[PDB]
RNA sequence: AAAACCCAGGGAACCCACU
């Protein structure tokens, strides 16, 4: 796969002289998972835009000898000749060799493509691409000797060079002698992301220690999606349940006064300012040592978006495990020690819930088979997903027993006539993920789809095939392998509200 | 090795036939009709609609009649079929035209003669 | 030239595509595979007039697939050196000339360019016209050339021409 | 560094067996 710094990262170097593109490579569909967005290199990136952008260029040269960086084929698909280049990397310069004879290809490609220009491709694009160019530019460009070897630096400036290239160089064609965001949508008042790294390792430890995790990274319980193997849990134990709303995943240590953070799924730590926690006994007093669990979301009341935070567990209160108590005694002690001290200060006047950035609520919980009155539908539509805590006590990372329960993939479609041998050629719009270049899925195309081509959609389902669900430009990137491979088993079952109310309903 | 100019072929095309520029439009068309119907067939390729197009734009002669009519008309003379093309493709107005863009014409018809063929043509242009 | 000749190909058939109807498969693998294609030797297949015979099918020893030879009648273009063809003027540069003849891309360079006729960027369009005005070569223009070679490149070929004999330029 | 070890890159001469 990609190495470390698989790119210097600068995606393409201005032409040097208006002529020769001075690039490098590899960063397809296949490696684009792996990789951060302003990283992420497609050929169509480099290529979508370049078509009217006056970028054009109808030759690609790849210099490195390993082609593991991206497939070939898309760049002969985009009407770019498509070349590849044996120049060793670990530090080698060419000398003529498989260099001479690529120049005079290069001069044959002059004309080849005339109105588009040159694209020569060095393992990081400085480790001889300006090499290669200062080579033929004294060639054929007529560029001064010594100043065509310094001029791969003009159009593309090296930042890590490698000096055994240049004195090759110029030997050769001269003289040797020269993101975190706390709650997408609305904007909180008082949250402030932690970036001083004191204060963000104390609290990433103290957090380890509150839930005792082993490993690094989000300390929390992660739940697992059902299959019919999963149902079997009823039989065994009871089970608690409240409503999974489409939101972020936090946990809030209360240190002090003022001592308020969040911990997402990513491990980033935000701080927290006007949230005031009194202790039960002494309203004076505010709370310590204690970790919640718990999800913000955005809720819509009066027409107006109300940032919310719904605690459904407990890890510590004041240092007591909490957490190796019963849910019950958890939830308990959530209701009488968080919630009862707040309104109590909030009823007095000393708490005014208008200054507080948002409001603090616990999650109410429901049972195993019974209540089955919401499956009568009226919020049907309203049910985004069902959170499943059973009886037991807390324990931390992957949890067999606590189940997530929860169109819809981001699609970088294709429209390819293949070509089968001795057949006849058929159009036909291939589905590939990120890390799955291979097509999943082959889609009969439609004019009406053929509006579309090389565009990422999100896609539902709508027969075996995935219609587009909608045009999912918005990602640029197609979404991973296993998303797919999570949807493979996401639409593969049929997963109801009827399924599981009552399943979360009695108890 | 090849030169038109003074109808130097290869060995290839010898017994190659010519079309008008009308012709192959007329031709296109009644594919492209085909294409209209007989379903579940693609589009044809970009090189076809090109060609339509390009021929459409420079069709000189808008009947069919028109065509038989200019082909009864310039066979019983002796030219190659290259040059019989050209003139009626190209068609020039004055003799020392016709010449100039068809070097291969020099002598072959009397300047006189030729100049009635070029009014001729003019006579059977399809004006537009 | 447009030419109308008789051109031979074999179509290859895999048994999966046999089905009832076996020619009509024949020929629209046919009508596919050359149509828009080019050859270095015959030029632009422009198109397929009449699928005149079909061979014996061969079925190729061993493997699958049987084979067809087919002779079929095929309206075709190939350019040559050293004649005047109607051409449509797709670009004007300062280096020469973007011109099209059907799918042809045809480029004239300005040193094959008289020096009368020369290159304005002032113009709103980027065009080549004299000091008189008189010829004003610009952008969709009906134009005359003279092709001096061609070069195939990419299974297509694309052509150079030029101004210097008489009667050349703007219709 | 797709370390897809998707699993040899040695040859020559001699002897010994089995049919």
């Amino acid at each position: 796969k990609i190495p470390p710094r698989w790119l210097n990262c600068p995606r393409r170097g201005q032409p040097v002289a208006g002529r020769f593109l001075p690039l490098k490579t590899m960063l397809g569909p296949r490696y684009d998972s792996q990789v951060a967005e302003e990283n992420r290199f497609h050929p169509s990136m480099l290529s979508n835009y370049l078509k009217s952008l006056k970028v054009k260029m109808g030759l690609l040269v790849d210099l490195t000898n390993t082609s593991r960086f991206y497939d070939r084929n898309d760049i002969e698909k985009e009407g770019i000749k498509y070349i590849k280049l044996q120049c060793k990397g670990h530090g080698e310069c060419p000398t003529t060799e498989n260099t001479e004879t690529f120049i005079r290809l290069c001069e044959r490609f002059n004309e080849r493509n005339p109105p588009e220009l040159i694209g020569v491709h060095s393992t990081h694009g400085f480790n001889r691409t300006g090499f290669l160019i200062c080579a033929f530019l004294v060639e054929k460009m007529d560029w001064s000797i010594e100043a065509a070897v310094a001029t791969f630096a003009q159009a593309r400036p090296p930042g890590i060079y490698k000096g055994d290239y240049l004195k090759e160089l110029f030997r050769r064609y001269g003289d040797i002698e020269e993101g975190a965001i706390f709650l997408e949508g609305v904007t909180v008042k008082g949250v402030t992301q932690v970036t001083t790294q004191p204060k963000l390792g104390e609290v990433q430890q103290k957090c380890h220690q509150f839930c005792g995790w082993e490993g690094s990274g989000f300390p929390g319980a992660q739940p697992v999606s059902m299959d019919k193997q999963n149902i079997k849990l009823l039989d065994l134990k009871p089970y608690k349940v409240s409503w999974k709303a489409d939101g972020t995943r936090y946990m809030m240590l209360i240190d002090g006064t003022n001592e308020v953070f969040m911990i997402d799924r990513d491990n980033s730590v935000f701080h927290v300012s006007n949230l005031e926690f009194p202790f039960r006994k002494d309203l004076r007093m505010h709370l310590s040592n204690t970790l919640l669990d718990g999800e913000m979301i955005i809720d819509r009341v009066n027409g107006q978006a109300v940032p919310r935070y719904l605690i459904y567990d407990i890890i510590k209160f004041n240092s007591q495990p909490v957490g190796d108590c019963d849910f019950n005694v958890r939830l308990q002690c959530i209701e009488r020690e968080i919630i009862s001290p707040r309104h109590e200060k909030m009823k007095t006047g000393l708490i005014d819930k208008t200054q507080e950035p948002f409001s603090v609520r616990n999650k109410p919980f429901f049972d195993i088979c019974t209540s089955r009155k919401l499956l009568a539908k009226e919020v049907s539509h309203e049910m985004d997903g069902l959170i499943f805590q059973p009886t037991g006590k807390y324990k931390p990372g992957r949890c067999d027993d606590i189940l997530k329960w929860k169109n819809s993939v981001d699609f970088r479609l294709k429209i390819t006539r293949m070509g089968g041998e001795g057949l006849l050629p058929q159009n036909v719009g291939l589905l590939y993920v990120g890390g799955y270049e291979r097509p999943f899925a082959q889609i009969k195309v439609t004019k009406e789809l053929k509006q579309y081509d090389n565009k990422i959609i999100e896609c539902k389902f709508e027969n075996n095939s995935w219609v587009f669900m909608r045009q999912r430009t918005d990602k640029s990137f197609p979404n991973a392998y296993n998303t797919a491979m999570a949807v493979c088993n996401s639409i593969s079952n049929p997963v109801t509200k009827e399924m599981l109310f009552e399943f979360i309903d009695r108890c | 090795e090849e030169d038109a100019s003074q109808l130097i072929f290869p060995k290839e095309f010898e017994t190659a036939e010519t079309l008008l520029n009308s012709e192959v439009h007329m031709l296109l068309e009644h594919r492209k009709q085909q294409n209209e119907s007989a379903e579940d067939e693609q589009e044809l390729s970009e090189v076809f609609m090109k060609t339509l197009n390009y021929t459409a734009r420079f069709s000189r002669f808008k009947n069919r009649e028109t065509i038989a009519s200019v082909r009864s008309l310039l066979l019983q003379k002796k030219l190659h079929k290259f040059e019989l093309a050209c003139l009626a493709n190209l068609c020039p107005e004055t003799a020392e035209e016709s010449k100039a863009l068809i070097p291969s014409l020099e002598g072959r018809f009397e300047d006189e003669e030729l100049q009635q063929i070029l009014d001729d043509i003019q006579t059977k242009r399809s004006f537009q | 030239m447009f030419y109308h000749i008789s051109l031979e190909h074999e179509i290859l058939l895999h048994p999966r595509y046999f089905g009832p109807n076996l020619l009509n498969t024949v020929k629209q693998k046919l009508f596919t595979e050359v149509e828009g294609t080019c050859t270095g030797k015959y030029g632009f297949v422009i198109a397929v007039t009449t699928i005149d015979n079909i061979g014996a099918g061969v079925i190729q020893p061993g493997r699958g697939f049987v084979l067809y030879p087919v002779k079929y009648k095929a309206i075709v273009f190939r350019p040559f050196k050293g004649e005047v063809v109607d051409a449509v003027v797709t670009q004007v540069n300062k280096v020469g000339l973007f011109t099209e003849i059907g799918p042809m891309s045809c480029f004239i360079s300005r040193h094959s360019i008289p020096s009368e006729m020369e290159f304005d960027p002032n113009s709103n369009p980027p065009c080549y016209k004299t000091m008189d005005e008189d010829i004003v070569i610009q952008q969709d223009d009906e134009i005359r050339l003279k092709i001096v070679g061609t070069r195939v490149d990419k299974n297509d070929i694309f052509a150079i021409g030029s101004l210097m004999d008489d009667y050349l330029g703007l219709v």
